[PDB]
């Protein structure tokens, strides 16, 4: 009869690096062979030091995201202190969870600061179990966009290779790159990029386009 | 897969997208949906690609014995007869949507063929998943007794339409100008869009993959 | 779709809508749903287009072979019986209803609908497809025996204006063909020739 | 799948259990007790589905042990076997069923020896054997044939020996040791578990 | 996932593999299988992630307020019956979480096996995940009560190395704990990757 | 609705420099039935916004009551603040995804017009509580037929006129007319400016089938 | 997908004058790897080889039965078949199975046997053949290979270049698949000579 | 069943076939499917026999009880707008197409359909039920605006004698009711009575 | 439910199998044999549904019988293999398809041991060590821990026994006797019958 979930397309990626957290979208909104719109990002700015990134079904991230503005305004007021990086995925696994029996369609990647100032990415299945890891990509490009960054930022299966700490310009090159080369291939994923850059000064926005086709 | 077709004053204009896709994949970006049935007569296909292709190749074979035997130039109704009643006895199980277009004796003709037989001869056809979006540029700007420079923009668009707003097309603009003097198999006849130069050269250096064994069989010229 | 045929004296007249949808999608606003089986012979089609078009080929062909051999103009009834035998032979696999009007120099105008599952009648008047419900009351009020030439064409098209008014399937030109010993005539109405009836008018 | 055995003697209830616990293809445990001590002189041994058995045996025996604290004398084994039936019965339309198969052996001093058999039906039946499992059409045959009311407690105990031995021979699953226990007027007296 | 755990002489030795995987994509090699309840107790998480995260997270928030309450540390078996109940109320829901809970306490070192289903056993050598077969029978074949903690620790690692090598869902690397009557200690994180060559070596 | 029954087919909005105009037909069909074709399926919520809904019209005139129930209120308040079209639009997902979260969706698509602070806005929302802004935006059909047409226009030229946006509804309108069975001539064109929202009703569309003769 | 049971990874890729193929070397009937010496890759002529991956019986039937046919073909022709040739001669066989085909999805590399011009080709499970000028994926871990590759890709690579892109796409994808992997096997395909390499990959 | 209400100039016309059948068995030949709201606001019922006669009465009460807490005759739309909720409420829980056609002071005679799912619309003619889609046609060629109640009356006839002729589930007398200022007139056409309309032959 | 292993060393291949035959809850016998002597060097075990097995087992027999027959010499293990793959194949789109797990073993005076492994969906692999039913899955770990290219047909037996020892163990099944066999250049040599009561 009626179907509560659709899939509306998206790939959403965040590297972490030891001053600096890049959480990176495409724009593309879809719906079956049809785009909604090419201009609705899939990150969002929590805090000053956070950002998270969502795909997945669209009326759930919506909700979700309004959800988790709500818990950080009642957490301020209660302990005084704006939420922590790590203390947000921690609230997110919980009210993922909560609907586990009609669960949430949407992968959520955080990235932000830590308190010592470190990137720090979160990723967490639609459910809700999260992992620290220092890249993660997600959403419909996911498996297109990982196996680069475990080959560059993680250096896998490399041999001979110094391992020089990353850097903003170089991770910055690394999102753009990969989100291209994602774009020949996902039709879900396109039209432009959209990298929020997480550091002590504060959260930048920069847009680069990928293929409209 | 937009593919789309008009008659012109002096013939035919087809047009392609140039996207294979399986499931949610880009498989092809430079796939060939125009293919030959006869000098003069020319086939869109969408639909299943394998079916398409083989439903053309068999088509093709039978009007070029045909036209061996008769001594003269394919008719467009022979092909539209052979597809629409091979199409018919698979009963759609042969996925093959396909707009064929000629120019022949009688005159310039423009046909759409279902998979399940089904065949409307029209003077503008679109098939595919972006045929919708193509079919609303042909409502908005066609006129009969178009020229053929004319033609081949409007038809350019259609496809252009699918390509832009369709997820399943994408890539590249083919066009086929038949007519009675002349054919122009035009491929690429416009490129939309093309990937981004890459900013960062990972360039994997030599030594850099560990090999646990090696063999080297000289291969004599 | 919406076809309809009615007999007057010495010919038939025979219309159609020009409408073919893919669910909610029209894939051409103006198919021709009248064939000529034969020279004063022709079939309106409704359902499926594929098991339409190729059972009428097939007519065609038997028809033509038929006339051929025997050296005489074809029966109605002929063209009739054999659809209504292709049609009785694969009702489960065919979902085609055909409604088949001519001349013939022995019964004159005859119409036989054959509707789906391949029965053969004889009627005065006959309506198919989606839209013929919508008009089974206007037609059975209207009908008038004695009905001339130009009062068919009349009744036919205000008839299919409508059914393609109150049907989604039906739509697009009225197609009309009016078969006589003298020959075939075909006429295609669209828009203000196309009959209108005032729609209600309280916002 | 896993297996319940018990005879009713003259003066005496010999009750004997499979000792494996197992997951899909695996033997997780060969040591597993499928016998609850509800009272001094009651024993439950319920199998059945995974979670029922373990839950619903537990509430039986906290209950008995409540009434034993409560009033200071221990429930007849008629009485418990009802007040089982009449929980699993309770549970079989509600929305939470425990699918358990048990088998109650208790000795009363005015009533004498009780062995009875409820299936996950709640269907109480007083029987002088009884048995459950996959093992149980090809045990009781030998129990029909060779049981006796006035049976001895060695014999009951050789008689038990042949029904496991007969397990080994012809039954698909592994089963190979079993839990051997004979409640009395004395009380409840663990007994040799026998091995193969 | 493999996930393995035996009490010997010297106390319980803890072992699991560090995939993650959603469908046939491995979407994590570095996820750690056991949760730290106590200074003195570990939980093994197998099954879907999330279910086992929340349900010893909150077994992990009681046995807290049961130590704050009562002044003294839950037991082994206490903390073992308690996510089984837990788990029972949401019986035939879906849940998939097979868990082992090891600890040592004042009866002495405890081993006690979880399931989604309600199963709890106590056991000296238990194995849970898709690779529990494949352990199984390593650790089997070279286990023994009297085994020095040196042997011990290269028979965790060996039964978690064989199980990834057939198990599909099963990589990553080994994180070895070993729980003392002083607490848990963290013992090593091994790749299987540096294993295979030292074994195949 | 688990069931749809009368339904109405695609709404097509444009937004222009100084307002938003939307477009929709005027007929309500029971499957392929033309039952109702006097019935109006755009709104004026207020004279800042305007909301037009595809889908079933029961739940439309549910909705409608609902909203408009809601301006009264406010109205009477007198306070002087308005709902902008933009919170109308998130009361509208707010309200899409509950109903959708109880699985008991209300079976429609509507695209939220208004002009407020000078800035123009229009907005989509499913059944489903999808929801998002664009420049040009249709539901049903017209995402495939006429989406097409008003994004190519927008992108040669993103800033368009009144009477530019008004032609190219009425095009847009006729395309749907040619290839949607569910499509009726008689139309409603809503036109949102700084002055208020004007709804004109009801036009029709002039139709070519010269094509019927050129086919052989 | 009946795909996903035996699992299975192959990529082609095109040199300047050379092409490499390569495939995962694990046979696994499902979660579980029976063999870690698996051949996907199979040759056909010499300097033409084409790697199938699938269903495990597929795979070792279509190879079986392309083999009866170009040996029949190049009898009578008295000649060794052109790259194109095979990927025609494939697609027919797969295309007379069309209503219950063999579940595999072939790659083809070869160079002309006269201009030694590189060729990389794929066919669907139906007989559709794609050609392309730089890489063909095909498998369980397509998309993974897919992303690897678009990046790691340049135009004009010499012998060894085309072998380390290969290899760390080829590593790198089937370390994100679980089905695929154990060891990966690269051919490189050059007038002169056939250098078959199998590089160091995880056991997991 | 058939059902049609057609607006004259000072009141409405509503008719209705009198078959009531449980699959092909008329368990009802004589049922009236025009029955009183109030004093002159009528409906006309279709679809499950329960839920329409259940709707109905549940109007009647709630109708009843607000005319004399306001000492008013009560509008029209207001008996069309409480039947609208009801439908709309429980439209998975009910089968129910209604026909609201009545008299009141203030807007004169007035015809709103409320068709299943809750829709409430106001149209100058109203047809429902299975027997409506044969005269759907019929209906909008002979409608002519500014029509008398006694041409309303042959016209209501004319058509539901068409429906019935077609339509298995329709049949039986013809019930026609006019409402007015002046009052409720209710009429019943059987036998000759019922239009006849010529059959085909040869 | 039914056992099939292989071991294969430099100059022999060890093939056990389940002695019991069952139906329902009952085993019916215990001295089943599931081993097929398919030529004086090889043999087939095969596991799989009633009826199944003997057939397609009998019938390759008997065809690489013929080949010796008709020929005077008999077909190499990786021929018999290669035939038995093809006939399962073909039959696996067909309406009868056989549903059996095939365990080939053989020596070649030319080409030595050799062990071949061949599922239902008939997919051939040549392997060291292979095992079928739901035995390999705890058996097969021991196997990779414990098996050295290099072992001694003495060491393989000890192998062996520990294979069978775990599945005593662990397995839910009552599988008590296995049969052992031998290939080698003298031929197939049937061992003593490893029984754990
Ligand atoms: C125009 C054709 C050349 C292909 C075109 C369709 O219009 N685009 C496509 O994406 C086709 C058609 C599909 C959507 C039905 N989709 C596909 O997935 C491919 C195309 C690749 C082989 C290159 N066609 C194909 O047959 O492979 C998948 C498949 C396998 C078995 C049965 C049916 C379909
Ligand atoms: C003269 C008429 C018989 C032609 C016309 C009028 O009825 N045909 C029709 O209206 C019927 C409607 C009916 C099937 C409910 N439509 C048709 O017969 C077919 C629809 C297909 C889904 C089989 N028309 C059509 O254009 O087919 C295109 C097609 C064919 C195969 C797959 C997908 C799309
Ligand atoms: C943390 C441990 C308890 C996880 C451990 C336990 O088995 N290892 C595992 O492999 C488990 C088992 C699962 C395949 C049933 N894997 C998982 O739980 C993985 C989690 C990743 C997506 C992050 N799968 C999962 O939870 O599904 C979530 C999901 C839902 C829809 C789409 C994609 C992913
Ligand atoms: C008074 C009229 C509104 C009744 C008229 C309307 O068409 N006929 C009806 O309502 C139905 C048929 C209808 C469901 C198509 N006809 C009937 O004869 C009966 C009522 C008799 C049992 C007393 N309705 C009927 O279907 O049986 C009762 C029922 C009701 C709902 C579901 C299943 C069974």
């Amino acid at each position: 009869r009626f179907s509560p979930y659709v899939f509306n397309g998206g790939t959403i990626l965040a590297i972490a690096g030891e001053d600096f957290a890049i959480v990176a979208s495409d724009t593309r909104l879809s719906e079956g062979f049809s785009i909604h719109t090419r201009d609705s990002p899939k990150c969002y700015k929590l805090t000053d030091k956070t950002v998270i990134g969502c795909s997945g079904f669209h009326g759930d991230c919506l909700t979700l995201t309004k959800i988790i503005e709500a818990r950080l305004k009642m957490y301020k007021h209660s302990n005084n202190k704006a939420m922590t990086t790590g203390a947000i995925a921690a609230m997110l696994s919980t009210i993922l969870y909560s609907r586990r029996f009609f669960p949430y369609y949407v992968y959520n990647i955080i990235g932000g600061l830590d308190e010592e100032g470190k990137g720090a990415v979160y990723s967490f299945d639609p459910v809700g179990s999260y992992q620290r890891d220092s890249f993660k990509a997600g959403g419909s490009a996911s498996a297109m966009l990982q196996p680069l960054l475990d080959n560059q930022v993680g250096f896998k299966n490399m041999q001979n290779v110094e391992h020089v700490p990353l850097s903003l310009d170089r991770a910055m090159r690394l999102v753009k790159d990969v989100f291209i080369s994602a774009a020949e291939r996902d039709v879900y994923t396109g039209d432009a990029l959209r990298i929020c850059i997480v550091t002590k000064e504060g959260i930048r926005e920069e847009t680069v386009s990928l293929r409209k086709d | 897969t937009t593919i789309a077709g008009v008659v012109y004053k002096d013939g035919i204009v087809l047009g392609a997208d140039t996207r294979a896709t399986e499931g949610m994949v880009v498989a092809d970006k430079n796939c060939s949906k125009i293919h030959f049935i006869s000098p003069n007569i020319y086939c869109c296909g969408a639909g299943t690609a394998a079916d398409t292709d083989m439903t053309t190749q068999l088509i093709s074979s039978n009007l070029e014995l045909h036209s061996l035997s008769t001594g003269r130039l394919p008719r467009v109704v022979t092909a539209n007869r052979m597809l629409k009643q091979m199409l018919f006895r698979y009963q759609g199980y042969i996925g093959a949507a396909l707009v064929l277009g000629g120019v022949d004796v009688t005159g310039p003709h423009l046909y759409s063929i279902y998979p399940h037989g089904s065949t409307d001869k029209l003077p503008y056809v679109t098939m595919g998943s972006g045929s919708l979006a193509a079919m609303a540029v042909f409502e908005d700007k066609f006129r009969p007794d178009m020229e053929e420079e004319e033609a081949k923009n409007l038809v350019s668009e259609a496809i252009a339409a699918g390509i832009f707003n369709d997820l399943g097309s994408g890539s590249n603009i083919d066009l086929c100008v038949i007519s009675k003097n002349k054919l122009d198999f035009l491929r690429p006849y416009t490129v939309p869009n093309k990937k981004g130069t890459r900013l960062g050269r990972y360039r994997c250096e030599k030594g850099t993959t560990a090999v646990l064994t090696e063999k080297i069989t000289p291969l004599e010229i | 779709t919406t076809i309809m045929a009615v007999q007057f004296d010495g010919g038939v007249v025979l219309g159609a809508d020009s409408r073919t949808t893919t669910g909610s999608y029209i894939a051409n606003r103006v198919t021709d749903k009248l064939t000529p089986i034969h020279d004063r012979i022709f079939c309106c089609r409704s359902g499926s287009a594929a098991d339409t078009q190729a059972v009428a080929d097939a007519v065609t062909y038997q028809l033509g072979f038929h006339s051929i051999e025997l050296n005489e103009p074809p029966l109605v009834h002929t063209a009739a019986s054999l659809f209504k035998e292709m049609c009785y032979r694969y009702r489960e696999d065919l979902m085609a209803g055909i409604i088949i009007a001519g001349w013939d120099p022995q019964e004159g105008g005859q119409v036989y609908s054959v509707p789906m599952g391949g029965m053969m009648v004889r009627q005065s008047f006959a309506i198919g497809g989606s839209g013929s419900s919508y008009i089974y009351g206007y037609v059975d009020a209207t009908y008038r025996e004695g009905m001339t030439k130009e009062e068919c064409l009349q009744f036919t098209a205000n008839a299919l204006a409508l059914a393609m008014e109150r049907d989604g399937s039906s739509g697009g030109v009225i197609r009309l063909a009016a078969i006589a010993e003298s020959g075939v005539e075909r006429q295609v109405l669209l828009g203000d020739q196309i009959p209108k009836f005032a729609v209600a008018t309280l916002p | 799948m896993e297996y319940l055995i018990g005879i009713q003697g003259p003066d005496y209830v010999l009750v004997a259990s499979d000792r494996v616990a197992a997951s899909n293809i695996v033997q997780m445990k060969d040591d597993h007790d499928k016998m609850f001590k509800m009272s001094e002189k009651i024993l439950l041994l319920c199998v059945g589905e995974a979670g029922d058995t373990v839950q619903f045996a537990e509430y039986i025996q906290k209950n008995v042990q409540l009434y034993k604290m409560r009033n200071g004398y221990e429930l007849s084994p008629t009485a418990a076997a009802n007040f089982t039936r009449r929980n699993l019965a309770d549970c079989l339309r509600s929305r939470t069923p425990y699918h358990v198969n048990l088998l109650l052996a208790g000795y009363d001093e005015h009533e004498g020896p009780a062995l009875y058999y409820m299936d996950y039906l709640a269907a109480l039946a007083k029987a002088p054997f009884a048995a459950h499992g996959y093992g149980a059409f090809l045990t009781l045959s030998i129990l029909d044939r060779y049981y006796t009311p006035t049976i001895s407690r060695e014999r009951a105990v050789e008689l038990l020996r042949k029904c496991l031995e007969e397990l080994q021979k012809r039954f698909i699953l592994n089963l190979p040791t079993f839990s051997v226990r004979i409640i009395d007027k004395n009380g409840i007296h663990d007994l040799d578990n026998i091995s193969f | 996932t493999t996930t393995l755990a035996f009490k010997f002489r010297h106390g319980v030795i803890v072992a699991a593999d560090s995939r993650a995987t959603a469908g046939a994509y491995i979407a994590s090699q570095t996820v750690k299988k056991v949760i730290e309840i106590n200074p003195y107790l570990l939980g093994t998480m197998a099954g879907g992630a999330a279910d086992c995260s929340f349900w010893e997270r909150l077994l992990a928030r009681q046995c807290r307020i049961y130590e704050l309450r009562n002044k003294e540390r839950i037991s082994v078996a206490a903390a073992s019956k308690l996510l089984a109940n837990m788990v029972y109320q949401y019986k035939g829901m879906g849940l998939s979480m097979g868990t082992m809970i090891c600890g040592w306490d004042k009866r002495g070192p405890g081993l006690y096996y979880v399931d989604s289903e309600g199963n709890r056993i106590s056991g000296a050598t238990f194995s849970v995940g898709s690779g529990s077969v494949y352990a199984y029978g390593v650790m089997d074949r070279g286990y023994s009560y009297d085994l020095e903690v040196e042997q011990a620790y290269d028979l965790a690692r060996r039964a978690i190395y064989q199980a990834t090598y057939r198990d599909a869902y099963s990589g990553g690397a080994v994180n070895l704990y070993h729980v003392r009557e002083d607490g848990w200690i963290r013992v090593s994180s091994d790749n299987v990757a540096d294993l295979h060559e030292k074994y195949s070596g | 609705t688990q069931n749809p029954m009368v339904t109405g087919t695609s709404v097509l909005g444009v937004k222009f420099e100084g307002g938003v105009v939307i477009a929709a037909d005027m007929l309500g069909s029971y499957g392929s039935l033309a039952r109702f074709r006097n019935i109006s399926r755009i709104m004026r919520v207020n004279n800042s916004t305007m909301l037009g809904a595809s889908g079933d019209y029961a739940d439309f005139q549910y909705l409608k009551q609902v909203l408009g129930q809601m301006v009264i209120d406010e109205e009477l308040l007198g306070d002087g603040h308005s709902y902008s079209p933009r919170a109308i639009h998130s009361w509208l997902t707010r309200a899409m995804y509950s109903r959708r979260s109880k699985m008991n969706p209300l079976w429609n698509t509507m695209v939220i017009g208004g002009y407020a602070d000078g800035e123009s806005f229009l907005g989509y929302v499913d059944m489903l509580g999808v929801a998002y802004e664009a420049p040009s935006l249709a539901t049903g059909y017209g995402a495939y037929l006429a989406q097409p047409l008003l994004r190519e226009v927008l992108e040669k030229q993103p800033v368009l006129s009144q009477t530019e946006a008004r032609d190219l509804v009425e095009r847009c309108m006729r395309v749907l007319y040619y290839r949607d069975a569910r499509s009726y001539n008689r139309f409603q064109i809503a036109t949102v400016t700084e002055k208020g929202v004007e709804i004109e009703g009801p036009l029709s569309t002039e139709t070519n089938w010269d094509i019927a003769h050129m086919i052989s | 997908s009946i795909m996903s049971y035996n699992g299975g990874a192959v990529m082609a890729m095109k040199g300047k004058n050379c092409v490499a193929i390569a495939a995962d070397r694990r046979f696994g009937i499902q979660a579980q790897m029976v063999t870690t010496d698996f051949q996907k890759i199979f040759p056909m002529g010499d300097r033409l080889y084409i790697g199938l991956a699938g269903l495990a019986t597929d795979v070792q039937t279509v190879a079986q039965r392309l083999k009866f046919r170009l040996n029949l073909y190049e009898l009578k022709e008295g000649r060794q078949i052109k790259p194109y040739t095979l990927m025609s001669m494939v697609a027919n066989l797969l295309y007379e199975k069309r209503f219950g085909p063999y579940y595999t999805e072939p790659v083809i590399a070869g160079l002309d046997p006269k201009t030694f011009k590189p060729f990389i080709c794929s066919l669907d499970l139906i007989g559709c053949p794609m050609v392309t000028d730089d890489f063909v994926v095909s498998g369980t871990c397509a998309e993974q290979m897919y992303g690897m590759c678009e990046s790691l890709w340049e135009p004009n690579m010499d012998p060894d270049h085309l072998f380390e892109t290969i290899s760390q796409a080829m590593l790198n994808a089937v370390d994100r698949d679980a089905v695929s992997g154990m060891g990966v096997i690269v051919h490189i395909i050059e007038k002169d000579k056939i250098t078959t390499r199998t590089l160091k990959a995880r056991m997991d």
